[PDB]
């Protein structure tokens, strides 16, 4: 299900995937020994996110001049 | 809604840390490391097949000393030098290691690789500087083995090229040989300067106890 | 035609392709063998996607002011 | 000048600049014939579309308190 | 334009561009200088154990001359080791010639490669190109580390150093194991590759020696 | 812990400077400066945390005008 | 003051300023005369225009249901 429930789970997933990559980024940097290990799962995670996008109801797209003529 | 600019920089940001995991993936000091353990172990090839010249020189000269054993000692004194400046520039190389943490105790490696204040304060600041008495020394063995050289020959290039200590100028801007050898370099790359010095140490060696055999 | 049933088909393409890409560069990193196959087809498609997105019709961009002065 | 036929090469110059950059990662990451082309002509589209994007104007960020008491 | 940028979205095209101009993130002018001065004295000092090395094929010769019963054998072994040795050289130097000129060529003015941290067309030539030439410089000392062993009467020590030398397995590149062909030539500049390839000479130039002369003590 | 005004008031300040020190570690890095390792540490660092505090923003409200406004 | 021209301004330069960025960062890997200075002048420029975003004041953030009920 896409609806709420799951918006928010997948709104914290995208925090905490964008986190692991960095620190990953920063531990491949630094040759710091767990670096592709944070890399996989932070890429993983954000591969998740969009893949799970893709399925999102498009935006509503509103249309304000039909109710405010000449805008 | 997102901009086509925006969602490709979200896809692409990701794209750029996969490259730059990949472009920083290597080590370029461990290379420098492994190389210089190559450098050694070819500097121990050559000095394992110039210890049988020795031998030759003695038992050439062990039977017949009236035209060999005056060459054996002109030969001799060649390895005393040489092997004392390869002991004092082993002993350099252990110092470095020394002040900068040792040898790690898994890997087998200096610990500070990328460790070029101890490095250079030890080679340019302290007392002067080591490297100023790595060039005199040098200095010393090349003019040694010049002296030692009673032909005149293309060697003489060799020993001029080889432990080339006059100055070198980039931008025309003057710099010693120290400045130009050992400045600005980490740990992982002096250690392979110093193996190369050896390394011409052992091959002067080599190419000059080579054109003082075939005259015995 | 760029109007409602391709915009809407070329943005679950955008995320489907996109989490191809990252779990294509995730493979690169730890060169595994499927990694030179998905970026080529991760990476291709987007570029598609891009090419088609240069002539969406860009936001209305509407100004409040015409119709809320002091605004 | 900053009209109407400015956004749409600004839109036209978005979606191309993307294209060639994925192209030129992917010529990039895979190490293509034309890699380091790739990259010289990815490099000066993104220079050309930073450039441009100064010019654009910014949201007009209306403040609605001015209009609805604490809105 | 767009709606306003939220505070995150900032910070991501920040990492856009911050990385983008990481594209250019090369190795340090300083390092590619003591790369190449290291392979200067990794050929120049190769060059020394091939001429010592001449000597003892010259001492297998006249010992096959006098006798050609005791060490005609050992004078064609050591020949043989010989044209293999030579052959995996020149296919090595071969190789480098060829990144060399497939990046540029020569600097005349400085007698230095120019394309030296070129990186892109050295990961081409090798790994991409047919399957690339570093799988097939794998091949060539897979052979001449298995052709070796049998010039090696089982000694424990020469065994041991040519599985060491030629040890063409997985290598640790940061927690993961790589192909030794990608471990090994991938994500390097020029600067750094042709001292690779030299080190491998090397590797084939000394246990060249020590084989001759394992060779030489059975006369 | 809570993120109402007085949290998001030093989140602020905690995104430009935290984003600043990337900018500069990177122009190091890319010169190859000797400070370059330590900056990205401290920027990349900051903006890991500022992306991990991210995950608990309450989302956008995401109204529907077409109750307020038919056909809108 | 951060009201309206200087954050107009001071988007303006961040265009010019990642423009210059992308450009030095050519040049470095073109190996051209001025890349290690374009590159200082444009990432400076940058480091100095975040450092100035630290003391903005955040999003109004309005709550509409405030003024339309059951919203």
């Amino acid at each position: 299900v896409n609806g709420k429930k799951f918006k928010n789970f997948l709104a914290k997933l995208y925090g905490f995937g964008a986190s692991i990559v960095i620190l990953g980024a920063m531990f491949k940097i630094l040759h710091w020994t767990g670096a592709d290990l944070m890399l996989i799962i932070g890429l993983s995670t954000e591969a998740v996110i969009f893949f799970f996008s893709a399925f999102e109801k498009p935006a509503p797209e509103y249309d304000w001049t039909l109710v405010y003529p000449e805008l | 809604k997102l901009s086509p600019r925006q969602r490709m920089i979200n896809m692409m940001y990701l794209v750029l840390t996969a490259l730059l995991a990949l472009n920083i993936s290597k080590d370029i000091l461990e290379a420098l490391t492994k190389l210089n353990e190559d450098l050694s172990s070819t500097v121990m090839t050559v000095e394992k097949k110039l210890a049988f010249i020795y031998q030759a020189f003695d038992l050439a000269a062990s039977e017949n000393p009236e035209k060999a054993g005056v060459w054996r000692d002109k030969a001799y004194e060649v390895k005393k030098q040489a092997d004392e400046l390869h002991n004092y520039l082993e002993g350099i190389k252990n110092d470095l290691i020394e002040i900068t943490g040792g040898i790690d105790e898994k890997t087998n490696r200096p610990k500070g690789l990328d460790n070029r204040e101890k490095v250079a304060n030890y080679l340019l600041v302290n007392e002067g500087g080591k490297a100023r008495e790595i060039r005199a020394r040098l200095e010393q063995f090349r003019d040694n083995m010049k002296q030692y050289v009673d032909e005149e020959a293309a060697l003489i290039n060799m020993l001029e090229a080889l432990f080339n200590t006059e100055k070198k100028k980039v931008g025309d801007v003057m710099i010693e040989w120290e400045n130009a050898t050992f400045e600005h370099f980490p740990l992982a790359a002096v250690i392979p300067f110093i193996t190369g010095i050896q390394a011409n140490v052992r091959n002067a060696e080599a190419d000059i106890i080579s054109h003082l055999q075939r005259n015995i």
